[PDB]
C-alpha cells in the first residue's frame, strides 16, 4: 500500500 | 555537450 | 560531525544546491548539519530535511525490495548483499531518528512541527519495520505506534480535520497498521473515520486547499479500495 | 581493501545483483575487487567494470555541470566550495579508474579487443578530467587523452574490422574528445565521417545480429555528424 508522496 | 558513446 | 564547521546558513544554502544537483546524499548531510546547530527548522527547513532523506532511503528500500525478490527466488551472495543494503538503509534511519530525538521533536515551537516530526518518526520506525525480524521487529513496531499515535493526539486536539500534515499522517498510520502490524480493522477505521470528518469541512476551505485536502483524501480513499 | 576477503566469483555475481538494484557505486566497487584478483576480466566483464563507472562517473559530471553554471551565473564562497567538493569527488573517481587501468589491465600482450577497450577507457577518463582542468594542467590531461585514444585507434585499424562495436565506439569518442575538448572539429567530423563510411561498406560480410550491433553505434556517429554539419 502506498504513503505519502513527499 | 555532443552525445558519446553510452555504454 | 563533519559539518561542525560549518556556518549553519550555508549549510542550507548548500542543502538546496545539492537538491538542484540532485546530490540527495550530500543534501541529507548539509540538512543533519544545519539540525546539529541545535536551532528549530523553518517550514521550508523542515521540509528540506524530509525530502533529501526520503529520497535517501526510498532508493535503498527500492533496491532492499529488488534483492529481496531474487532472494526470495532462488550460494550466500544474494543474502549477503541484500544485509549491506539493509545495514545501510537501518543506518539512515537510525540517523533520522537521532535527529528528531536529539532534539527536534521536544523543540518543536507550534503544534504543525511537532506533528510533522513526530509522523516523520512514526514513519522511520517503519521503514526498520519493513527489513527487521523477531523480538526487534516487535520493538521497533511498538516505538512506531507510539509516535504515530502522539502525533494522532496533537493533531486532533491542534489542527483542523482538512489539514494536509493531518491528513497525511493519518494516512501513513493507517498504512502501518495494514501493512506492518497486520491490524487492517484499525487500518480501515482510521482512514475512514479521516475522511469523513474531513469530507465534512470541504465546503468551508479555499480553492487551493480544497484541491490539497482532497488530494490526499483521494489517497486515503485508493487504500480503503484496496484494502475493501 | 575491504573485497580482498571475497571469492572474486562472488564479487562478480554482486556486481550483477548492483547494476539489477541500480547500485552503482557498489557495482563499481565489486568490480574493483574483482579486478584486484590479478586475473584478466572476461569480455562480460569489461562491460560490467565499465557499466559500472559509467554510472558513478556520469552522475558526478552532471551534477558538476549544474553547479558550474550555477557558479557562473552568480560571477558568499558556498556555491565555489561545493563545486569543488563535487570536482574532486569526480577527480578521484577518475584517478581510481586510470590506476586500475594502469596498475592491472593495460598491458602490452593481450588480444586486440581488450588492449583497445581499455585504451579508448583510459581516453574517455583522462577527457572527463580534461572537462574540468583548466590551464596547462589541461593541456597535459588533453594531451594523455589523445595519446591513449591515438594507441587505440592504431591497433583497431590493424587488428579489427571496420564493422567491430569496439573501434565503431573507440572512434565516436575520439571524435568527440576532437570536437569537444581538443579545439579541432574539422578533425572531428573527418574521423565521424570516414568511420561511418568504411563501416556502412562492410555491413554485407555481418549477421543479423552483428549488424545490429554495429548499425546501432554507426547511428550514433550519423547522429553526431549531422549536429556538427
Ligand atoms: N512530504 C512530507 C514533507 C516533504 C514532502 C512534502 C509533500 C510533497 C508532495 C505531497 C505531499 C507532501 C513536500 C515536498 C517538497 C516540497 C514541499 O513544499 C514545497 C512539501
Ligand atoms: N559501453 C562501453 C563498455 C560498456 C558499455 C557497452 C555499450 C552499451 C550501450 C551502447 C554501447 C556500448 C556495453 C554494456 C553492457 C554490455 C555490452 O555488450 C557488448 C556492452
Ligand atoms: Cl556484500
Ligand atoms: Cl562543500
Ligand atoms: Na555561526
Ligand atoms: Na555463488
Ligand atoms: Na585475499
Ligand atoms: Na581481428
Ligand atoms: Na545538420
Amino acid at each position: 500500500t502506498p504513503s505519502l508522496p513527499g | 555537450r555532443t552525445p558519446s558513446l553510452p555504454g | 560531525g563533519a559539518m561542525g564547521s560549518m556556518e549553519r546558513a550555508s549549510l542550507i544554502q548548500k542543502a538546496k544546491l545539492a537538491e538542484q544537483a540532485e546530490r540527495y546524499e550530500d543534501m541529507a548531510a548539509f540538512m543533519k548539519g544545519a539540525v546539529e546547530k541545535g536551532e528549530e527548522l523553518s517550514c521550508e527547513e523542515r521540509n528540506l530535511l524530509s525530502v533529501a532523506y526520503k529520497n535517501v532511503v526510498g532508493g535503498q528500500r527500492a533496491a532492499w525490495r529488488v534483492l529481496s525478490s531474487i532472494e526470495q527466488k532462488s550460494g550466500p551472495e544474494v543474502r549477503e548483499y541484500r544485509e549491506k543494503v539493509e545495514t545501510e538503509l537501518q543506518g539512515v534511519c537510525d540517523t533520522v531518528l537521532g535527529l528528531l530525538d536529539s532534539h527536534l521533536i521536544k523543540e518543536a515551537g507550534d503544534a504543525e512541527s511537532r506533528v510533522f516530526y513526530l509522523k516523520m518518526k512514526g514513519d522511520y520506525y517503519r521503514y526498520l519495520a519493513e527489513v527487521a525480524t523477531g523480538d526487534d521487529k516487535k520493538r521497533i513496531i511498538d516505538s512506531a505506534r507510539s509516535a504515530y499515535q502522539e502525533a494522532m493526539d496533537i493533531s486532533k486536539k491542534e489542527m483542523p480535520p482538512t489539514n494536509p500534515i493531518r491528513l497525511g499522517l493519518a494516512l501513513n498510520f493507517s498504512v502501518f497498521h495494514y501493512e506492518i502490524a497486520n491490524s487492517p480493522e484499525e487500518a480501515i477505521s482510521l482512514a475512514k473515520t479521516t475522511f469523513d470528518e474531513a469530507m465534512a469541512d470541504l465546503h468551508t476551505l479555499s480553492e487551493d486547499s480544497y484541491k490539497d485536502s482532497t488530494l490526499i483524501m483521494q489517497l486515503l480513499r485508493d487504500n480503503l479500495t484496496l484494502w475493501t
